RNA sequence: UCAGGCGAUGUUU
DNA sequence: CAGCTAGCCATGCACATCGCCTGGAAT
DNA sequence: ATTCAGGCATGGCTAGCTG
C-alpha cells in the first residue's frame, strides 16, 4: 500500500515545512483563539467557532508530518550503479503514435507537479521497475491495456 | 453544643434502649374516621398525639395537664413534634442476614469467615447446609454441605453431629469464634509466609480482625435480630385531591414486613411441616432485604407501575438522596427573580431593581421602621397598609434601601465571579437592571436570561457583602493576573472610530491651545472629528520620591485624540492614548492604570470611558450594508483554473498515472491552495481599498469600511468570518471524518444550491452533539476537583524552611514559548540571587517579587531561580503564607486565612469546556521527532566535550569513538548551562572550545542505525564471511544495489552456527594489520542481523560506517486524547506500555532466556547485587551491557510512570512533571492559568504515605498513614532520645485520596455512601470536624474567613 | 407578527448586547398588544365534620 | 417573582419550590463554593441556616429583625437531623457527644 | 457615601479583622447608646463604622481599652 | 421605530435580515407611491400602467 | 403537599 | 505452588428554571 | 368495602490456564 523510499532532498523540504508550521504559524492562531475566548457568549459566536476549526485543521496535518518523518527510509542513492530504470530517474518514453511523456520517478510524498512528480505505487511505475532502453512495457489502465517505448535515462 | 461525631454498630439492647414501643399490625389509617389506626404504624399510644396538647381520647386538652399519660387509650400529652423523634422497632421471630454487610464486595461476613461469598449466599437463601461443632466424627467444621449428604449423614450420625441452615447458623458460627487465637496464630502465619498474594489476603484479614477487636464491638451484632421502624413523620402520608392517599415507598415496605412477620409468627404454633418454614423464611429474607436496598439483590421489587420503589439507601445514595439535594444546598427564604437589561445610565457599583420586587423582599424592615415611626399600633395595621399600597411606605422604603447591599446570582455558577454584590436603585418595570461593564464577568448575555437576587440579614452579613464581594473589588479574576473590566464590544468601536486618522478632512492644519477647545470645535462643526493637527499638551509624572511633577510640550495628534486625552487621569503617560486603540491596546491601557495609580482612579477611568465611548460611537453611527462586502474581481478566474487543473489530473488518471486516493489527495491540495490564494486576494481587496486625492493626486490609507473596522477593532468576527462573508468557505468533513472531494465554490452573499447547504449541515449537527457530551465531563471533573482540595487553608504565617524548586525559561529548542519573568511573578524567592558577578548578592532570599524585580532580573540574563513552592511546606495541617506568594486579584500577599483550595479547584476547572474531546495530544514530540538525528543546542555558548574520544577523518569532520562523552553549553563566564548525550558516532561540525551562537545545528545520522565506524583508512576482505553459513546475498530492487543480511544463530546453518563474521582492515596487498600502535589485531566482529553494503576491494576512512545495525523503534503515541488527558493524568492511572527504568546505579547484565519472556540483572558497585526483573524481549532496549547508569535513569521509551518517578526521583520531579504536562495541555488550545493552583492540587494528591520500619513507633510495618500525622509524631520523638521512623511518600488519585481521609462525611457526601458507612461503621470511627463541608453540613460556621478568626480562639478556650 | 421600520444603528448604549429598542410610536397604536385567558377552579368537597 | 416569608415543605423544614407554589429560589452547591472562596462566612452561615432549616432559629430572627437588632443565633439544622435518623434507621449507631 | 474600603485595608492591614471591628464598632451604636464619633450623613450604622474606622481613631486596640474602661464600674 | 444592534450581524453569520430588510424597503417604497396617486386620486388608467 | 412522565427555556463543539 | 489473564460485575454520567398531566384490582 | 430487550470507561474481583 505504502513505501518509506523518500528522496531526500524532498525529506528536507518536508522537514522544513513542519518548522515553520510548528514555529511561526500555530501561536497566531492561538493568540487569535484566546482573544476570542475573552467574549461573552460561546454558542452564540462563531469566531472562537471558526479559529479553532483552523486549529483542528492544522493539527491533522502535523500529526500526518509527524508519523511520515517518523517512518521515511531514506536512500540518498548516487549515480553509481546504471543501466536499468529502478528508482529516482528521468526517464522519457514515447507513444507508437506520437505522444511523448519526461517524468522522474519518486515517493509518495513528492507528488505536486511541480518537477519530479509520479509516485511508485502508480501502476506506469509498477511495470518499470528495471527495463532496458529500447524496449517495450505495457499497463493496465481502467480503460484496458498501454504500451510506450524508453528513450533515456539520466539518475543526476 | 458538641464537637466530634461518633458512629458505631447496634445492639438489640441498644434498640430497645431507643424505641417507645412496637409494631404489631400492618393497617395505617381508617379512610373512614381519619383517626389512625390502633397500635399500628401511626399510634399515639406509641408515636404521639396529633393536634397539640390533646389527647385521642378526648379527655384533656390543656397544658394544665401537661405531662400526663391517658387511662383509656394511654397517651402521652406533648407537642405535636416528638413525631419526629420518637422510633419504633419490630420482634423478628427467626434472625435476618443484614445486607451491607453481605454484598458491599468486599464481603465483612466473607473474609470474617473465610468463606467464599457465592456459598455464603447459598446458606443465607436456604439451598445447603454447614456444620457447627463437629465434633469426633467424619466432617469438618466450615465444611458446607448439600441435600442427600446431609441426609445420608443424618442416616449415619444423626447423634450428638449437628449442622444447620439459614441466618441461624450463621449466628451460631460468628457467637462461636473467638478472636484472640485467632490473630495469635495469623501472626504465626504470616511470620511463616512465602508468596505475595497469599500475604495480601491475610494481611487484610488481620487487619480487620485487629480492628475489630480495638473497637468495642461483637461481630453477632451484624446480624439483625430487632429491626427498627423509621419516625412517622418522615414517611408522611399526604392527602391527595379525591378519596385517596398519595402512596409512599416506605410504607408499603414496612407493611410488607410486617405481613411476612406474622404469618411466620402464626405458623410456629401448628409445627406445620419444615418445607413451609423454610420458604417462609426466605421470602422474610428477601424481604428484608428489599427494604435495606432494593436492587442489589436479583430483580428488584417494583411498585405501583414498573418501578423500582424507593428504599433507604436511595434515601441517601445518588443524586437525590439528602445530602446533594437538602444538605449542601439548600432552597432559602428572602429572594427572588427576574429579567436583566441594560442601563447604561449607572455606575458600576450600583444596579437596578424594580420597586415591585423590593416592596415584597424588604417586608420586615418596612414593619419595623412603621411601628418605630408610629403609623400602626400593632404588625395587623402594618400588613394592612403594605397590602393597600397607601403614601408613605414608598418614602419609608427608599429611607432603609440607602446603603443596605444586596448578591445577584446567575444559574451556571462556575468560579467565584459567579457572585456579586451591589447597592440598589430603585427603577420601574420589570426587570432587574445590570451595569454593562459586569455582562464579560458574568458570561451573561441580554438574550433572556435569569438572574437570581438575595439580601443578607444579619449585621456581620452586610459587612462580609460590602468588605469583600462588593463589585468595585474584584478587577482581576483570580485564574490569572488579566483584568477583568475589559470593555466589550460597542465601547471598543466606539473609541476606535473616535480615534484614527484620515488624509484630508476639515480643518486639517491647524493649532490648538487646548484639548478644551478642541472639543469645542468638534461640537461647534467647524472641524471633522478627526485630521492630524499639531497641539499643546501637558502631562504628570511621580519619577519623584512618590511626588507628580508636571511637563508640557506641543504634541502631533488627532482631534478626536485630543478630545479622549480629557478622561485620563493625572498620571499616566501621554503615548498610551496616541494610537489606533484597539481591544489589547485599551486593555493594557487600564491594567498600566491600576499597577500605577491604585484603585480608586482606576473605577472612576472606567466608568468614564464607557460613558464617552458610548456617546461617540452613537455620534458615529457604524452601520453595515450590503453594498459593503466586496467580492474580489478574480474569484471567477481562480476557480476557473482550479476546476482546469482537476481536469487535468482526471485526464492522468484515466491515463494511467496515478492510483484512487492518489487522485483524492492531489485534487484536495490544489483546492487548499486555491482557497488560500482566495483569501489573500480578498483581504488585500478590502484592508487598504481605500484610495483618495490629498490635496495634491494620490495616496492609499487604511479602509472605513464597516465591516473591516468590526473586525479590526477588535469588536467581533476577524479574517475567518470575513472569509466566510466574500470568499469560499472551504471544504467540509463528512461524519466519517472523510473530507469530501469537492469544495463549496459559493459563499453567503451569492446563492447556495442545495447540496451545499445540506453539508454544511452535516457540520453544524455534529457540532452541537459533542457540545451536549463535553459539558457533562467538564462539569464531573470540576466537582471531583474541588471535592478533594477542600481541606486546605492558609493557617500560618511562616514555615520557615530553605527548600524549593527550580524555574527556568520554557524553550523548545528553538524559541522559547514563556519567558522567565512570567513564569516567576509573583511567587516567592527561596534562597538569594546573586549577581552574574558571583560572589556578589543582588536581591536577598526571603523577598517577595514585584514588577521591578522583574525587571531587574530581566537586565542581568537570570539563567534559572529557586524558588519557595507550595508543595514542600513544613506546616501541620496547613500551608503558610509566604510559600504561596501573591493572591492573584489582590496586589500584597495573601492573607492569614483565605482558603485557596477551592478558589485553585474552579480555575483549573471553568476553561475545562473549551478543551476538545477526541483528538490525539502531540504537544510533546513536535520538536522531539523534529531533532532526533540533529542534535539542538538551546542558548548561546561554546561548546565542550566531556570524556572525548574521538578522530578527524579525512573527510574534515570529527566523530566520536565511544559513549562515554557528554556535550555541555559554555557561557561566557564559565559554567555548565546545556547538556547533551552523545550518539555513537556522532557527527560533528563545531568543534570543543569553538565559540558558536545558540540553535545550531551540528549533527546528523540516520536515527535507525548504529554506525560501524572505524579507526584508520584501509581496505576490506571477507574475513570470516560465509553465504548461507554467516551471511545472505538478498537482491534489492528498489535500490539498485543489493547488500549482505545477517543470517542469525535461529536461521543460519550449524557448523556455522557460532562463527562470529569479522571484518579486517588490510593494506592494498593485505598484510598483517594491528590496532595502530597496539600489538592487538584490529578485525571488528559483526552482531547478528545486520546489513553489510560494503563488498570486497573497497578503500574505507578512519572511522568510515561499515556496515549498518537495523535499529526499530516504535512511537506510538496514540494514548494522548485532551480532556481525558487531564482525567487521567489527576487520576494517576498507569498507561499501556509504561516505560521501565533504572531501580538503582550499577552494572548491568542479563540472565535466563524465553521463560516466555527475558529477564535482566543489576549489579551494584558494591551493594546488593540479586536485582532481576523480567523484560518482555520484544520491547526495544535502549541500553547495553557494558553501560554502567545512575538510579533512577530511563531504560526503555514510551510514557513515563508517575509512580516510579515519585519512589525513585524525587518530589520535586514528580510535581515538575505533572504541571508541565498538564499546562502543555491548555496552554495547546490557548488558555493561561498560573501555575499555583496545579501546584496545590498535586500537594493533595500526595497527602498518605507508608511505612519501612517500625523504629520506636507505634505502628505496624505494612501499614498506611498520612504524612502529617507521622511527621509530626516522630518529631516529638526526637525530640527525647529514642529512635525515628522511616517511612515512604505514595502518590494517589484523587478519586481514591478523596475517600481515604480522616473525616468520613466527608465522603459519605462524595460519589458513593455504602462502601464508606460501612467501613466506618465496623471501625468505630471517631471523626473531628476539623474541615469545610462538615462544618457546611453542620451549619457552624468555617474555618476559612472570619471563621478563622472564630476557631482559633474556639481552640484557644481549651 | 408585525411588520415595522427597523434601522440599524447603535445608539448610547441602549442596545449593548442584542437589546432591541422601541418606540412609543409602537405602544400607542396597540400594535403588540396580547390577549390571555386564564382559568380558575373553585370546588365543593364534602368532608366528615 | 419573589418571596419573603411564606409556606414551608413537610418533611424537612425547608421552603417550597416553584412560582405557581408561592415559594423561593434556590442557593445551589456551586454557589456555597464560591461563597467558601471568598472569605465571605457570616453570609454562608445564615444563608444557610437562619433562612431555611432552624424553625426557632427563624422564629427569633423575625422577632428580632421588627425591631431593628439585627442578630442571629444559629442554632442546629434540621434536615440533618432527618440525616441522622434515616441511618440510625439502619443497623447503624450514629450520635452527637460530649460537649 | 462610600465605594471602596481602601484606606481602611491600609489602616489595618489584614482585610478581615476589618469586618469584625466593624461589625462590634455597629452593634456599640445600633444596640445600646454611645452615640457615634463623627458627624454623620443620613447614613446606616454600617457606613458609619467603616468610615469611622478610615478616620483612623478606631480599631482592635482602642476597643478593647474603652470596654474595660467601661467595665470599671 | 425599532433600533437593533448592528454588531449583531457579522457574529452570527445570518446575512440574510439585512437582504430582507433592504427588499422591504423596496416593497414599501411602491406602497407609499401608489398611496399618493391615489390619495390625489386620479383617473384609474395610471394605476393600471403603474 | 410527594413521586414519576412529558414538553419547553437558558449556559454549553 | 505463582504469575498472569480473560471474563464477569459495581459504580460514575453539570446546573438552574417553567408549564401540563396521573397516582390499586377483586370481593 | 376489606386485602395481597440499541451506552461508555473504568476498576475491582474471581476461576482458570502455564511452570
Ligand atoms: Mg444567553
Ligand atoms: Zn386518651
Ligand atoms: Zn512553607
Amino acid at each position: 500500500m505504502k513505501t518509506p523510499l523518500v528522496t531526500r532532498e524532498g525529506y528536507e523540504k518536508l522537514k522544513q515545512e513542519l518548522n515553520y508550521l510548528w514555529r511561526e504559524e500555530r501561536p497566531e492562531v492561538t493568540k487569535k483563539v484566546t482573544w476570542a475566548a475573552s467574549l461573552g457568549d460561546r454558542s452564540e459566536n462563531a469566531d472562537y467557532q471558526y479559529n479553532k476549526k483552523r486549529l483542528r485543521e492544522i493539527d491533522r496535518r502535523v500529526r500526518y508530518l509527524t508519523k511520515c518523518m517518523e517512518n521515511l527510509k531514506i536512500v540518498d542513492y548516487s549515480p553509481q550503479q546504471e543501466g536499468k530504470v529502478f528508482f529516482g530517474a528521468w526517464v522519457e518514453i514515447e507513444n507508437d503514435d506520437g505522444v511523448t511523456h519526461r517524468f522522474r520517478i519518486v515517493g509518495y510524498d513528492e507528488i505536486f507537479g511541480r518537477k519530479d512528480y509520479i509516485s511508485i505505487d502508480s501502476p506506469m511505475a509498477r511495470a518499470l521497475l528495471k527495463k532496458e532502453v529500447g524496449d517495450l512495457a505495457v499497463v493496465n489502465t481502467p480503460a484496458g491495456e498501454a504500451s510506450w517505448y524508453v528513450n533515456a535515462i539520466e539518475y543526476v | 453544643e458538641f464537637d466530634a461525631i461518633k458512629i458505631a454498630l447496634a445492639s438489640p439492647d441498644m434498640i430497645r434502649s431507643w424505641s417507645f414501643g412496637e409494631v404489631k399490625k400492618p393497617e395505617t389509617i381508617n379512610y373512614r374516621t381519619f383517626k389512625p389506626e390502633r397500635d399500628g404504624l401511626f399510634c399515639a399510644r406509641i408515636f404521639g398525639p396529633v393536634k397539640d396538647y390533646e389527647c385521642l381520647c378526648g379527655k384533656y386538652k390543656r397544658l394544665k395537664h401537661r405531662g400526663v399519660i391517658c387511662e383509656k387509650c394511654g397517651v402521652e400529652v406533648t407537642q405535636t413534634k416528638v413525631r419526629r423523634e420518637r422510633m419504633g422497632h419490630i420482634e423478628l421471630a427467626s434472625p435476618t442476614a443484614h445486607i451491607w454487610f453481605l454484598k458491599s464486595l468486599p464481603s465483612r461476613i466473607g473474609l470474617l469467615l473465610d468463606m467464599p461469598l457465592r456459598d455464603i449466599e447459598r446458606v443465607l437463601y436456604f439451598e445447603s447446609y454447614v456444620v457447627i461443632e463437629g465434633g469426633m466424627t467424619n466432617l469438618e467444621r466450615q465444611q458446607i454441605l448439600t441435600e442427600e449428604q446431609y441426609l445420608d449423614a443424618l442416616e449415619e450420625f444423626g447423634d450428638e453431629f449437628d449442622a444447620k441452615m439459614g441466618a441461624e447458623a450463621i449466628q451460631a458460627l460468628l457467637k462461636s469464634m473467638d478472636l484472640e487465637q485467632e490473630c495469635e496464630q495469623l501472626r504465626e502465619e504470616l511470620n511463616e509466609t512465602n508468596s505475595e498474594t497469599k500475604r495480601k489476603k491475610l494481611t487484610k484479614r488481620i487487619k480487620l480482625l485487629e480492628a475489630f477487636v480495638q473497637s468495642g464491638n461483637k461481630p453477632e451484632w451484624m446480624i439483625l435480630t430487632v429491626l427498627p421502624v423509621l419516625p412517622p413523620d418522615l414517611r408522611p402520608l399526604v392527602p391527595l385531591d379525591g378519596g385517596r392517599f398519595a402512596t409512599s415507598d416506605l410504607n408499603d415496605l414496612y407493611r410488607r414486613v410486617i405481613n411476612r412477620n406474622n404469618r411466620l409468627k402464626r405458623l410456629l404454633d401448628l409445627a406445620a411441616p419444615d418445607i413451609i418454614v423454610r420458604n417462609e423464611k426466605r421470602m422474610l429474607q428477601e424481604a428484608v432485604d428489599a427494604l435495606l436496598d432494593n436492587g442489589r439483590r436479583g430483580r428488584a421489587i417494583t411498585g405501583s407501575n414498573k418501578r423500582p420503589l424507593k428504599s433507604l439507601a436511595d434515601m441517601i445514595k445518588g443524586k437525590q438522596g439528602r445530602f446533594r439535594q437538602n444538605l449542601l444546598g439548600k432552597r432559602v427564604d428572602y429572594s427572588g427573580r427576574s429579567v436583566i437589561t441594560v442601563g447604561p445610565y449607572l455606575r458600576l457599583h450600583q444596579c437596578g431593581l424594580p420597586k415591585k420586587m423590593a416592596l415584597e423582599l424588604f417586608k420586615p424592615f418596612i414593619y419595623g421602621k412603621l411601628e418605630l415611626r408610629g403609623l400602626a399600633t400593632t404588625i395587623k395595621a402594618a400588613k394592612k397598609m403594605v397590602e393597600r399600597e397607601e403614601a408613605v411606605v414608598w418614602d419609608i422604603l427608599d429611607e432603609v434601601i440607602r446603603e443596605h447591599p444586596v448578591l445577584l446570582n446567575r444559574a451556571p455558577t462556575l468560579h467565584r465571579l459567579g457572585i456579586q454584590a451591589f447597592e440598589p436603585v430603585l427603577i420601574e418595570g420589570k426587570a432587574i437592571q445590570l451595569h454593562p461593564l459586569v455582562c464579560a464577568a458574568y458570561n451573561a448575555d441580554f438574550d433572556g436570561d435569569q438572574m437570581a437576587v438575595h439580601v443578607p440579614l444579619t449585621l456581620e452579613a452586610q459587612l462580609e457583602a460590602r468588605a469583600l464581594m462588593m463589585s468595585t473589588n474584584n478587577i482581576l479574576s483570580p485564574a490569572n493576573g488579566e483584568p477583568i473590566i475589559v470593555p466589550s464590544q460597542d465601547v471598543v468601536l466606539g473609541l476606535y472610530y473616535m480615534t484614527r486618522d484620515c488624509v484630508n478632512a476639515k480643518g486639517e492644519g491647524m493649532v490648538l491651545t487646548g484639548p478644551k477647545e478642541a472639543e469645542r470645535l468638534y461640537r461647534s462643526g467647524l472641524a471633522s472629528l478627526h485630521a492630524r493637527v499639531k497641539v499643546r499638551i501637558t502631562e504628570y509624572e511621580k519619577d519623584a520620591n512618590g511626588e507628580l511633577v508636571a511637563k508640557t510640550s506641543l504634541k502631533d495628534t488627532t482631534v478626536g485624540r485630543a478630545i479622549l486625552w480629557m478622561i485620563v487621569p493625572k498620571g499616566l503617560p501621554y503615548s498610551i492614548v496616541n494610537q489606533a486603540l484597539g481591544k489589547k491596546a485599551i486593555s493594557k491601557m487600564l491594567n498600566t492604570c491600576y499597577r500605577i495609580l491604585g484603585l480608586k482612579p482606576t473605577v472612576i477611568f472606567a466608568d468614564q470611558i464607557m460613558y464617552t465611548g458610548f456617546a461617540y460611537a452613537a455620534r458615529s453611527g457604524a452601520s453595515v450594508g450590503i453594498d459593503d462586502m466586496v467580492i474580489p474581481e478574480k474569484k471567477h478566474e481562480i476557480i476557473s483554473e482550479a476546476e482546469a487543473e482537476v481536469a487535468e489530473i482526471q485526464e492522468q488518471f484515466q491515463s494511467g498515472l496515478v492510483t484512487a486516493g492518489e487522485r483524492y489527495n492531489k485534487v484536495i491540495d490544489i483546492w487548499a491552495a486555491a482557497n488560500d490564494r482566495v483569501s489573500k486576494a480578498m483581504m488585500d481587496n478590502l484592508q487598504t481599498e481605500t484610495v483618495i486625492n490629498r490635496d495634491g493626486q494620490e495616496e492609499k490609507q487604511v479602509s472605513f469600511n464597516s465591516i473591516y473596522m468590526m473586525a479590526d477593532s477588535g469588536a467581533r468576527g476577524s479574517a475567518a468570518q470575513i472569509r466566510q462573508l466574500a470568499g469560499m468557505r472551504g471544504l467540509m468533513a463528512k461524519p466519517d471524518g472523510s473530507i469530501i472531494e469537492t469544495p463549496i465554490t459559493a459563499n453567503f452573499r451569492e446563492g447556495l444550491n442545495v447540496l451545499q447547504y445540506f453539508i454544511s449541515t452535516h457540520g453544524a449537527r455534529k457540532g452541537l452533539a459533542d457540545t451536549a457530551l463535553k459539558t457533562a465531563n467538564s462539569g464531573y471533573l470540576t466537582r471531583r476537583l474541588v471535592d478533594v482540595a477542600q481541606d486546605l487553608v492558609v493557617t500560618e504565617d511562616d514555615c520557615g524552611t530553605h527548600e524549593g524548586i527550580m524555574m527556568t525559561p520554557v524553550i523548545e529548542g528553538g524559541d522559547v514559548k514563556e519567558p522567565l519573568r512570567d513564569r516567576v511573578l509573583g511567587r516567592v524567592t527561596a534562597e538569594d540571587v546573586l549577581k552574574p558577578g558571583t560572589a556578589d548578592i543582588l536581591v536577598p532570599r526571603n523577598t517577595l517579587l514585584h514588577e521591578q524585580w522583574c525587571d531587574l532580573l530581566e537586565e542581568n540574563s537570570v539563567d534559572a531561580v529557586k524558588v519557595r513552592s507550595v508543595v514542600s511546606c513544613d506546616t501541620d495541617f496547613g500551608v503558610c503564607a509566604h510559600c504561596y506568594g501573591r493572591d492573584l486579584a489582590r496586589g500584597h500577599i495573601i492573607n492569614k486565612g483565605e482558603a485557596i483550595g477551592v478558589i485553585a479547584a474552579q480555575s483549573i476547572g471553568e476553561p475545562g469546556t473549551q478543551l476538545t474531546m477526541r483528538t490525539f495530544h502531540i504537544g510533546g514530540a513536535a520538536s522531539r521527532a523534529a531533532a532526533e538525528s540533529s542534535i539542538q543546542v538551546k542558548n548561546k555558548g561554546s561548546i565542550k566535550l566531556s570524556n572525548v574520544k574521538s578522530v578527524v577523518n579525512s573527510s574534515g569532520k570529527l566523530v566520536i569513538t565511544s559513549r562515554n562523552t557528554e556535550l555541555k553549553l559554555i557561557d561566557e563566564f564559565g559554567r555548565t548551562k546545556e547538556s547533551y548525550k552523545v550518539p555513537y558516532g556522532a557527527v560533528l561540525a563545531k568543534g570543543d572550545g569553538e565559540q558558536v551562537a545558540g540553535g545550531e545545528t551540528v549533527a546528523n545520522w540516520d536515527p535507525h542505525t548504529m554506525p560501524v565506524i572505524t579507526e584508520v583508512s584501509g581496505f576490506v576482505r571477507f574475513t570470516d564471511m560465509i553465504d548461507g553459513q554467516t551471511i545472505t546475498r538478498q537482491t534489492d530492487e528498489l535500490t539498485g544495489l543489493s547488500s549482505l543480511v545477517v543470517l542469525d544463530s535461529a536461521e543460519r546453518t550449524a557448523g556455522g552456527k557460532d562463527l562470529r563474521p569479522a571484518l579486517k582492515i588490510v593494506d592494498a596487498q593485505g598484510n598483517d594489520v594491528l590496532i595502530p600502535g597496539t600489538d592487538m589485531p584490529a578485525q571488528y566482529f559483526l552482531p547478528g542481523k545486520a546489513i553489510v553494503q560494503l563488498e570486497d576491494g573497497v578503500q574505507i576512512s578512519s572511522g568510515d560506517t561499515l556496515a549498518r545495525i537495523p535499529q526499530e523503534s516504535g512511537g506510538t503515541k496514540d494514548i494522548t486524547g485532551g480532556l481525558p488527558r487531564v482525567a487521567d493524568l489527576f487520576e494517576a492511572r498507569r498507561p499501556k506500555e509504561p516505560a521501565i527504568l533504572a531501580e538503582i546505579s550499577g552494572i548491568v547484565s542479563f540472565g535466563k532466556e524465553t521463560k516466555g519472556k527475558r529477564r535482566l540483572v543489576i549489579t551494584p558497585v558494591d551493594g546488593s547485587d540479586p536485582y532481576e526483573e523480567m523484560i518482555p524481549k520484544w520491547r526495544q532496549l535502549n541500553v547495553f551491557e557494558g553501560e554502567r547508569v545512575e538510579r533512577g535513569d530511563v531504560i526503555s521509551d514510551g510514557p513515563e510512570a508517575p509512580h516510579d518517578i515519585l519512589r525513585l526521583r524525587g518530589v520535586h520531579a514528580v510535581t515538575r512533571y505533572i504541571v508541565n504536562e498538564v499546562q502543555d495541555v491548555y496552554r495547546l488550545q490557548g488558555v493561561k492559568i498560573n501555575d499555583k493552583h496545579i501546584e496545590v492540587i498535586v500537594r493533595q494528591m500526595l497527602r498518605k504515605a507508608t511505612i519501612v520500619n517500625a523504629g520506636s513507633s507505634d505502628f505496624l510495618e505494612g501499614e498506611q498513614v498520612e504524612y502529617s500525622r507521622v511527621k509530626i509524631a516522630n518529631r516529638e520523638l526526637e525530640a527525647n532520645g529514642k529512635v525515628g521512623a522511616t517511612y515512604s511518600r505514595d502518590l494517589l488519585g484523587i478519586t481514591k485520596a478523596s475517600l481515604a481521609t480522616e473525616s468520613f462525611i466527608s465522603a459519605a457526601s462524595f460519589q458513593e455512601t455504602t462502601r464508606v458507612l460501612t467501613e466506618a461503621a465496623v471501625a468505630g470511627k471517631r471523626d473531628e470536624l476539623r474541615g469545610l463541608k462538615e462544618n457546611v453540613i453542620v451549619g457552624r460556621l468555617i474555618p476559612a474567613g472570619t471563621g478563622y478568626a472564630y476557631h482559633q480562639d474556639r481552640m484557644r478556650r481549651r | 407578527g408585525q411588520n415595522m421600520r427597523v434601522a440599524f444603528m447603535p445608539w448610547n448604549g441602549y442596545n449593548f448586547e442584542d437589546s432591541i429598542l422601541v418606540s412609543e410610536r409602537v405602544v400607542q397604536e396597540d400594535r403588540f398588544t396580547t390577549i390571555h385567558i386564564q382559568e380558575l377552579a373553585c370546588v365543593s368537597r364534602d368532608t366528615k365534620l | 417573582h419573589a418571596r419573603s416569608t411564606g409556606s414551608y415543605s413537610l418533611v424537612t423544614q425547608q421552603p417550597l419550590g416553584g412560582k405557581a407554589q408561592f415559594g423561593g429560589q434556590r442557593f445551589g452547591e456551586m454557589e456555597v463554593w464560591a461563597l467558601e472562596a471568598y472569605g465571605a462566612a457570616y453570609t454562608l452561615q445564615e444563608m444557610l441556616t437562619v433562612k431555611s432549616d432552624d424553625v426557632n432559629g427563624r422564629t427569633k430572627m423575625y422577632k428580632n429583625i421588627v425591631d431593628g437588632n439585627h442578630q442571629m443565633e444559629p442554632g442546629m439544622p434540621e434536615s440533618f437531623n432527618v440525616l441522622l435518623k434515616e441511618i440510625r434507621s439502619l443497623g447503624i449507631n450514629i450520635e452527637l457527644e460530649d460537649e | 457615601a462610600r465605594v471602596t474600603v481602601q484606606d481602611a485595608v491600609e489602616k489595618i492591614g489584614n482585610r478581615f479583622d476589618l469586618v469584625l471591628v466593624a461589625a462590634r464598632r455597629a452593634r456599640q451604636m445600633q444596640v445600646g447608646g454611645k452615640d457615634p464619633l463623627v458627624p454623620e450623613e443620613n447614613d446606616k450604622t454600617t457606613v458609619i463604622a467603616l468610615r469611622e474606622i478610615e478616620e483612623g481613631l478606631i480599631n482592635n486596640q482602642i476597643l478593647d481599652v474603652r470596654e474595660r474602661q467601661e467595665q470599671q464600674e | 421605530d425599532i433600533v437593533l444592534n448592528p454588531l449583531g450581524v457579522p457574529s452570527r453569520m445570518n446575512i440574510g435580515q439585512i437582504l430582507e430588510t433592504h427588499l422591504g424597503m423596496a416593497a414599501k417604497g411602491i406602497g407609499d407611491k401608489i398611496n399618493a396617486m391615489l390619495k390625489q386620486q386620479q383617473e384609474v388608467a395610471k394605476l393600471r400602467e403603474f
